[PDB]
């Protein structure tokens, strides 16, 4: 409404915006072995997949662009637009190479003789699959046969596991005893490449990065410059990742080594490890303090009072401090004059604290009255007696019902939608 | 305990003495008022997530409305209980109160807050979860090592507003309403404050109990003692145990976990990927971040409004008892209540209100039949063919001869003409007996 | 007002029902029409489902908004009625329970979703001081009232009536007698008239 | 009739607490056991949710 009446009204609590931003990441310098990963002369075959550990390097992934180019890129449980401004905690680059109809099959919850027998991934995975064409590289004239799969499995693998034996599959009844012959197959074949196959049948090469996120120490950093710390003031900081806005203190909380965050029972971020210099920080929201309106209507005058409660007024938390600035039990009141006179409530401040509108014109504050202060002769030969009387007529309103509502639901949820 | 009584068509039991009985009766006013922001609550120090809050607007507004009303409300219902009498007496500098000893209830000008010591021992069984209303922003930076509920609660939006009327105003209400009811009775509570001696009006209340007022002048030294041991066991009691007041400690508990529990229920996940907008944000772009802003938004939208469904439940609960509290307040301190047990256990003679944190106390004095006499008893008496029944008593007989007494202290009187009244004969009433009526001169 | 306060209420709350059909309630849209005309029931079926619930969720709290506002009305109903009963069809030594003062009667008035008493009390209005005792000795015995107090305006002593100045001389039909007069305390010399 | 509302209240509120299980909440079915049946726990723990 453009319009309030004459009260105390309850407005938000006290905000402070953040001065500046601030960007802590781990002190390393060194570029992630994109070489070694992906410009690898001999990638390994699916069944026996290679993993390797990335560690304490930054992951600027601009060096892939002059020459590196993919086939599929695809992120679970982060944005690929976020990549450049996170540090992941454990990473693991999984290689391999599959047929090109096989990619669709790295996936979470996929099926197929890869999903199954060869590279199984979690859906609770967190990280990118990259698969590219390498038809130049991994295909010869007359078949290169040196890329293996498993064709036969009694049971699907778990995730991430990896079986290189090759013992002979008994897929009928009778044992096979460690030789070939009828339903008595060798579990691993060869995948035949050849530079004129059709694309679903051309090789590809698939990395699969494993990561976790904002949970533990991370070695692995984005390409985010790094500015100097600075304290007891409200910023919007980025820890390892991590952003948010508080103020950051020093901490008395002892950290176990391999941890860097710290959590409330709400799991907000309390405390953090700063990733530069090896101290504890404590982060606690900026903003902070009830804060009230007192008002008279809009109509009588535009002037207001405002009660900052939990703050002391005998750099204050408050939005301008003026001149009627006085503390209360209440908070501290600022914008109206107080006054040693003590009248009826009008607007009820609090804590025995009332104000009202009064004549030029102002808002005043006062300790409200109980009433009119008086004494009886009390003795004990002494009473007091009426001579005569009054006829009172007094009146009491008191509600009695209210009004009746029926609701219809398929018309207030679904007005005159049939599907609906 | 299992027993019986012995009826008998013939036989009464009349009280030969008295108690004086001090109760302690224990009533929730108020609780604590309550504020909520609900940007600060669900979109703590993030823009996005306010701007994606802005279209539930509506909701929150009806939240802190149906909030604003309790606390008005509370504020009321103090209102109500409490300043019901407009003027504030004061105690007179002499209390030759006929023997009886308001020292323990009535204030004293040592201590800053004018509360009487029965008042402090209140004061002291019921701890407060806030003890104060200023906790400044500096404190809560500087005791992040203690894991302090008032300060988890005021950075999630959770504030608690003050009280109207302080300690020290409802103590002073209290007073005047002892001053007004020791000085001058229930006159005060009626129009004008009529003074009157305690020893006289105490006798008026005996006379309203159905006693003669005889028996207050004769027994006023004994009454008074009784009602002084009453009020010194009342002390020792409080004194002893924090579990009689029981009932106000549940309410500040009660407060205090419903805002625990608002504070522990923003680590859900709502179905979201994370309960922490921070997370959310930081590996997701507003582009499916909003998807799962929008989750934690709704959760922590219901779990405000179940909580503020909670507290108007308990607020309506508080007001009942307010409300019964008013009228104690009007009918028993303000009045004499022939109302059975609803100002104590007996004959109510009086009432002392005490402020308490959130509620009053309630001391409540009452008239107690000690030591009852078997008597052989009849309706009426037939003494010249005439049957004559008592006015306000009935007839009792020790063995020999024929008394008339009143009903709730034995007072033997010889049968008089004045005692009883006559109507018909001496046949139609069944059970009247044979003795003489005395005629005097 | 405080009838025009559950008017107001009312009102209040339904038009605060009809202002919560703007929420998305995390769909793409808060209006059915919109959604049904940009996507087939292949996937608008989520989006309404997801109104679908907050609508749901906006009507179960405007109910219990009315439950628990019915309950205050029908405790104030409840004391509307006792008080029909207790101050229309009767006379009430309850204290403050009708108008402030003693109560004589009262008369209802209807108003809109409520009632009106109009509570005649009587009120004392002139105070005099006086000079009691509690008994009198006459001849060695006591004398107390049976309905009344003594006064006295410096000189004679009488027995008046307790809410109305209304001295009488002393007689036998006024007091009663009860015991010697030393036990009682403050208990003064005066004579009894007693009637031929 | 006082006392049998009482019970009546009770039990009916009851009784629609169980009628109420049958409700999809916007997921695909009303049943845990169909859901996980047909959904792995990938993609069956929004259902749940
Ligand atoms: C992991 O190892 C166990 C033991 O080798 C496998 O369980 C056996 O599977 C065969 C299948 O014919 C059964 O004959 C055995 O009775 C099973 N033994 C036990 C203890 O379970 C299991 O299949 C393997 N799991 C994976 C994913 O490879
Ligand atoms: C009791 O009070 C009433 C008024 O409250 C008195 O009546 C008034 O007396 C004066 C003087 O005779 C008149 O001028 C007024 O017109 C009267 N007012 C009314 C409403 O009648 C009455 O005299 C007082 N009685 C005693 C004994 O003091
Ligand atoms: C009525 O009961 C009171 C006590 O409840 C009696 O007063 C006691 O009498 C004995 C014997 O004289 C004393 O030892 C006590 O000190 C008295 N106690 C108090 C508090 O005064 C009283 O005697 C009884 N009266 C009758 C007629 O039986
Ligand atoms: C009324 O009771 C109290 C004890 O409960 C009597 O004793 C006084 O107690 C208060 C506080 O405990 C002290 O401040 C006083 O000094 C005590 N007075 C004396 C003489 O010791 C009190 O005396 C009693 N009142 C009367 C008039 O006897
Ligand atoms: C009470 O007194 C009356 C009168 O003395 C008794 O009535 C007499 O009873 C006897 C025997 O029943 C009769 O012979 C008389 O004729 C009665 N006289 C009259 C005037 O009625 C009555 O019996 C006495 N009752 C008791 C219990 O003693
Ligand atoms: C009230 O009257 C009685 C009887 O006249 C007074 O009692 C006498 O008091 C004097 C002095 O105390 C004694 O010399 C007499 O022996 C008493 N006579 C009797 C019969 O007791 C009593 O003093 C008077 N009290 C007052 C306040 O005037
Ligand atoms: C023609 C008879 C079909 C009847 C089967 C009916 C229902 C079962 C559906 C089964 C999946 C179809 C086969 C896909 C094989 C996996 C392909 C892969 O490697 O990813
Ligand atoms: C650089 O890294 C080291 C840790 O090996 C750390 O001590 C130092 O603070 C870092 N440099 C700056 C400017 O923080
Ligand atoms: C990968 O190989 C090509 C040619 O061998 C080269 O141009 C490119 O710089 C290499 N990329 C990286 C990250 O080493
Ligand atoms: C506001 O003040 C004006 C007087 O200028 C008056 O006409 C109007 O009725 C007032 N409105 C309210 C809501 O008080
Ligand atoms: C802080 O406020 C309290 C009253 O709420 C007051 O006693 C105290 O003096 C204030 N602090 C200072 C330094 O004045
Ligand atoms: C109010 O009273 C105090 C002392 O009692 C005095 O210092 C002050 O000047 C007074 N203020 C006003 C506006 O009268
Ligand atoms: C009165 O009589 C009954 C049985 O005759 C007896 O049990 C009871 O104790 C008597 N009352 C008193 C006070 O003795
Ligand atoms: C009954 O009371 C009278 C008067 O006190 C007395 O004369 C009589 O002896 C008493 N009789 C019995 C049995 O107590
Ligand atoms: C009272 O009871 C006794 C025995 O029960 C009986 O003998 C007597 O007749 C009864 N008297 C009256 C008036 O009922
Ligand atoms: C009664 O006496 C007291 C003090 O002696 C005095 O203040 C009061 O005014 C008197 N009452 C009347 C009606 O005059
Ligand atoms: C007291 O009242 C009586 C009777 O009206 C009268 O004779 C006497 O003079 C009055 N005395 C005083 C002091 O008023
Ligand atoms: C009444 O009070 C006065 C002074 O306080 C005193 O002189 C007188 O003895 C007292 N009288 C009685 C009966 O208490």
């Amino acid at each position: 409404s453009f319009t309030v009446e004459k009260g105390i009204y309850q407005t938000s609590n006290f905000r402070v915006q953040p001065t500046e931003s601030i960007v802590r990441f781990p002190n390393i310098t060194n570029l992630c072995p994109f070489g070694e990963v992906f410009n690898a002369t001999r990638f390994a075959s699916v069944y026996a997949w290679n993993r390797k550990r990335i560690s304490n390097c930054v992951a600027d992934y601009s060096v892939l662009y002059n020459s590196a180019s993919f086939s599929t890129f695809k992120c679970y449980g982060v944005s690929p637009t976020k990549l450049n401004d996170l540090c992941f905690t454990n990473v693991y680059a999984d290689s391999f190479v599959i047929r090109g109809d096989e990619v669709r099959q790295i996936a979470p919850g996929q099926t197929g003789k890869i999903a199954d027998y060869n590279y199984k991934l979690p859906c609770d995975f967190t990280g990118c699959v990259i698969a590219w064409n390498s038809n130049n590289l991994d295909s010869k004239v007359g078949g290169n046969y040196n890329y293996l799969y498993r064709l036969f499995r009694k049971s699907n693998l778990k995730p991430f596991e990896r079986d290189i034996s090759t013992e002979i599959y008994q897929a009928g009844s009778t044992p096979c005893n460690g030789v070939e012959g009828f339903n008595c197959y060798f579990p691993l074949q060869s995948y035949g490449f050849q530079p004129t196959n059709g694309v679903g049948y051309q090789p590809y090469r698939v990395v699969v990065l494993s990561f976790e996120l904002l949970h533990a120490p991370a070695t692995v950093c984005g390409p985010k410059k790094s500015t100097n710390l600075v304290k007891n003031k409200c910023v919007n900081f980025n820890f390892n990742g991590l952003t948010g806005t508080g103020v950051l203190t020093e901490s008395n909380k002892k950290f176990l080594p391999f941890q860097q965050f710290g959590r409330d029972i709400a799991d907000t971020t309390d405390a953090v490890r700063d990733p530069q210099t090896l101290e504890i920080l404590d982060i606690t929201p900026c903003s902070f303090g009830g804060v009230s309106v007192i008002t008279p209507g809009t109509n009588t005058s535009n002037q207001v009072a405002v009660l900052y409660q939990d703050v002391n007024c005998t750099t204050w938390r408050v939005y301008s401090t003026g001149s009627n600035v006085f503390q209360t039990r209440a908070g501290c009141l600022i914008g109206a004059e107080h006054v040693n006179n003590s009248y009826e409530c009008d607007i009820p401040i609090g804590a025995g604290i009332c104000a009202s509108y009064q004549t030029s014109q102002s808002i005043i504050a006062y300790t409200m009255s109980l009433g009119a202060e008086n004494s009886v002769a009390y003795s004990n030969n002494s009473i007091a007696i009426p001579t005569n009387f009054t006829i009172s007529v007094t009146t009491e309103i008191l509600p009695v019902s209210m009004t009746k509502t029926s609701v219809d639901c398929t018309m207030y949820i679904c007005g005159d939608s049939t599907e609906c | 305990a299992e027993n019986s009584v012995a009826y008998s068509n013939n036989s009464i039991a009349i009280p030969t003495n008295f108690t004086i009985s001090v109760t302690t009766e224990i009533l929730p006013v108020s609780m604590t008022k309550t504020s909520v922001d609900c940007t600060m609550y669900i979109c703590g120090d993030s823009t996005e997530c306010s701007n994606l809050l802005l279209q539930y607007g509506s909701f929150c507004t009806q939240l802190n409305r149906a909030l604003t009303g309790i606390a008005v409300e509370q504020d009321k219902n103090t209102q109500e209980v409490f300043a019901q009498v407009k003027q504030i007496y004061k105690t007179p500098p002499i209390k030759d109160f006929g023997g009886f000893n308001f020292s323990q209830i009535l204030p004293d000008p040592s201590k800053p807050s004018k509360r009487s010591f029965i008042e402090d021992l209140l004061f002291n069984k019921v701890t407060l979860a806030d003890a104060g209303f200023i906790k400044q922003y500096g404190d809560c930076l500087g005791d992040i090592a203690a894991r302090d509920l008032i300060c988890a609660q005021k950075f999630n939006g959770l504030t608690v507003l003050p009280p109207l009327l302080t300690d020290e105003m409802i103590a002073q209400y209290t007073s005047a309403l002892l001053a007004g009811t020791i000085t001058s009775g229930w006159t005060f509570g009626a129009g004008a404050a009529l003074q009157i001696p305690f020893a006289m009006q105490m006798a008026y209340r005996f006379n309203g109990i159905g006693v003669t007022q005889n028996v207050l002048y004769e027994n006023q030294k004994l009454i008074a003692n009784q009602f002084n041991s009453a009020i010194g066991k009342i002390q020792d009691s409080l004194s002893s145990t924090a579990s009689a007041l029981g009932k106000l400690q549940d309410v500040v508990n009660q407060n205090a976990q419903a805002l625990n529990t608002l504070v522990k229920q923003l680590s859900s996940n709502f179905g979201a990927i994370s309960s922490v907008l921070n997370d959310i944000l930081s590996r997701l772009d507003k582009c499916e971040a909003e998807v799962q802003i929008d989750r934690l938004i709704t959760g922590r939208l219901q779990s405000l409004q179940t909580y503020v469904t909670q507290q108007l439940i308990r607020a309506a609960e508080i007001r009942a008892s307010a409300n019964l509290a008013a009228t104690k307040m009007s009918e028993c301190v303000l009045g004499q209540s022939k109302r059975v047990d609803f100002c104590g256990k007996g004959y109510h003679l009086m009432s002392f209100p005490q402020s308490a944190p959130h509620g009053v106390v309630f001391l409540h004095v009452t008239y107690v039949p000690a030591q009852e006499k078997n008597f052989t008893t009849a309706p009426a008496i037939c003494h010249d063919g005439k049957a004559h029944f008592p006015r306000e008593g009935v007839f009792v007989s020790n063995g020999t001869h024929w008394f008339v007494t009143q009903r709730n202290f034995y007072e033997p009187q010889i049968i008089t003409t004045d005692n009883t009244f006559v109507s018909g004969n001496c046949d139609v009433v069944i059970g009247i007996v044979n003795n003489t009526v005395y005629d005097p001169l």
